């Protein structure tokens, strides 16, 4: 009776971890993928700035 | 007596599941662990390539700035000066008060 | 201590200057400090017309 | 009876320190794991920073 | 019933202190981990910046010098008044 | 023992660091010769 | 009391200027002191332009 009981959450814990490690190895790939992106997303926004610099620059050494 | 016997089977059991909670935890945060590490050395990576983008284009302007500069450097100088302070000054509660005048108290909040 | 040192022993006044520098960034961090400095100074020395 | 009963918890609390115990250990070696992996991530990056530095 | 009932405490306590031990010992080898990791870390971004100064020492030292100056000097609260007039009160908080 | 120097130096501006981070300064020239406490 | 007087014994000067530092950053950790300091300062010299 009570040894049934107890073997039944001991069941459920196996489950939830097996479960756990699943979604939580979606997120850790999830993450990289953001991560590259960002990086990426720096990237073309700093290769912008010094593209504008330079216009910048130009202007002034005109003036 | 017979309720601290079942009792006594329960702890057993109950020493078992408390591993499976340590166990998810471990198998848990270190997933996590990995992914906070691809993060900031993704970070890392935006960084050398910012700094270094950042830096060409200064270099490019210096560059260009630099002849005029050496065409008349007192006229640029005057200029570029004025302009300059002419920004601090009006961004600073300034005082102008005479040589003569000497202790004074910063008041700081 | 011993890697800090042989990478340090080959140049000991630079790592004084960039590590001083980086101890001063992280000092005066908070905004709770007042710096009483002169216009005369060497720092403002391009603050007088040239 | 109230005699047995109170040895009979003993064994009960014996069993659950255990577990706690092992548990506590368990997260704590585990925490270690984690720590170790931040740190070397986060020794790559400044070897990358100085990189950008040396190069600008 | 005290007897047995201050024995169970006692045993109880027992092993709770250990896995409190073995938890701090953990803890201070993860610091030990990092410490060296750090190290390394910083000795490599020094390393290579190295090189690149021997070739433009005062140049370097001007850019580094003034970039940590603006840095601290637009956090702090500044004055900019005659060194001449020594005397000056703080009124702090 | 190996080096002195550069050990003590890195101790210093470490345990400095960390005080002066943790304390409110000031920075006035040392001509200045007047200050008030104004303490509790 | 022994057992610290043997080991620090070894180097006097080195125990003194670690257990020094030490007692600055548990004495000053509080945020109710001040500290007065100049630019003067020894600890300041890399603040004058190189």
């Amino acid at each position: 009776t009570e040894v049934s009981e107890a073997i039944y959450n001991r069941m459920r814990a196996e489950r939830e971890a097996v479960a756990r490690r699943h979604r939580s190895q979606g997120q850790e790939e999830a993450e990289k993928l953001r991560a590259t992106a960002d990086y990426e997303v720096t990237r073309t926004l700093a290769e912008a700035e010094r593209q504008g610099r330079i216009m910048r620059g130009e202007g002034d050494a005109e003036a | 007596v017979k309720a601290a016997f079942d009792d006594a089977i329960a702890a057993r059991e109950n020493e078992q599941q408390y591993i499976r909670e340590a166990e998810a935890y471990t198998n848990e945060v270190q997933p996590r662990a990995n992914g906070q590490a691809q993060r900031i050395l993704e970070e890392a990576r935006a960084y050398k390539a910012q700094t270094i983008l950042e830096a060409q284009g200064e270099v490019a302007r210096f560059a260009k700035l630099l002849p005029e500069y050496k065409a008349a450097p007192e006229i640029t100088r005057e200029r570029l000066y004025i302009e300059t302070m002419e920004k601090v000054l009006g961004n600073t509660r300034k005082v102008l008060v005479n040589d003569k005048g000497g202790n004074l108290m910063v008041l700081p909040l | 201590a011993k890697l800090f040192a042989d990478a340090f022993s080959k140049d000991p006044d630079f790592y004084a200057f960039i590590r001083s520098l980086r101890a001063y960034e992280n000092s005066f961090s908070g905004n709770q400090d007042v710096m009483v400095m002169s216009p005369d100074s060497d720092f403002f020395r391009y603050m007088k017309t040239p």
